[PDB]
């Protein structure tokens, strides 16, 4: 249904990922949404020695019909705390997804670069300013905050409960635990200003 | 005429321009001298950006006036 230099590239790049050593080791993975191959669901495992370790992140991959001369539009379906990824929408700030895309890049190399992006964030050049300045000003707070998002959203081992007690305390006020994890983390785990931010209207 | 573009790294870029010129073309001859893509760079004068459609004399940038180049964010 596409111009096929996409259909042929996508089909062999798709078949390239399932045959790879990274899929055999469960690092990356790609799947079919429909069977025209213009939308794919990718999955990358959180890199080791990073707060995302033990987590698996779903990725929305939409192949434009200018493929392979324009990059695929990738968005994080799974929530993640990362200065180069939106904590709200999952938008990705990577140059290979914008100006620095090359036609030689494949599905595998895009997934491997995104998995690499989790290991090496660029806070000076961010997608989420809130996550980025917490990353710079408080390195340890970001690490466990990303660790907590890593379990609540990507099924990792739990971050240790010095942070959940607040998540417990604000829920004792009947608040949405989804709104509380967002409010507490953006306000750098200050319950006061989180409670003041907690209320929309 | 001669204008300057002070940059990161204490670099000083010297360009021969006309007040007639787009800010886009000022970016274009920074590209030939520095190998910097024009839509990843932004020039500030009097501490203000100048949109590519406008020209330098609209911002009364006379000769020997100093500009500063902040480069657009990577991702970005």
């Amino acid at each position: 249904s596409m111009a096929n230099i996409a259909v042929q590239r996508i089909k062999r790049e798709f078949k390239e990922v399932l045959k790879s050593e990274e899929t055999s080791k469960n690092q990356i993975k790609v799947d079919l949404v429909d069977e025209n191959f213009t939308e794919l669901r990718g999955e990358i495992a959180g890199p080791p020695d990073t707060p995302y370790e033990g987590g698996r992140y779903q990725l929305e991959i939409k192949i434009p019909e200018t493929y392979p001369f324009n990059p695929p539009k990738v968005r994080f379906i799974t929530k993640i705390w990362h200065p180069n990824i939106s904590s709200v929408t999952g938008a990705i700030k990577l140059d290979i997804l914008a100006d620095q895309w090359a036609a030689a890049m494949t599905l595998r190399t895009v997934l491997l670069s995104l998995q690499a992006l989790l290991a090496a964030a660029e806070p000076d050049d961010p997608q989420d300013a809130v996550v980025a300045n917490q990353y710079k000003q408080n390195p340890e707070m970001f690490k466990q905050t990303a660790r907590l998002w890593a379990h609540v959203y990507a099924g990792a081992p739990v971050s240790s409960p010095e942070y959940t007690k607040k998540i417990e305390n604000l829920c004792a006020m009947g608040f949405d635990r989804n709104a509380v994890i967002v409010a507490l983390s953006s306000k750098s785990w200050d319950v006061e200003t989180a409670t003041e931010l907690l209320l929309s209207n | 005429m001669q204008i300057f573009v002070k940059t990161l790294t204490g670099k000083t870029i010297t360009l021969e321009v006309e007040p007639s010129d787009t800010i886009e073309n000022v970016k274009a001859k920074i590209q030939d001298k520095e190998g910097i893509p024009p839509d990843q760079q932004r020039l500030i004068f009097a501490g203000k950006q100048l949109e590519d459609g406008r020209t330098l004399s609209d911002y009364n940038i006379q000769k020997e006036s100093t500009l500063h180049l902040v480069l657009r964010l990577r991702g970005g």
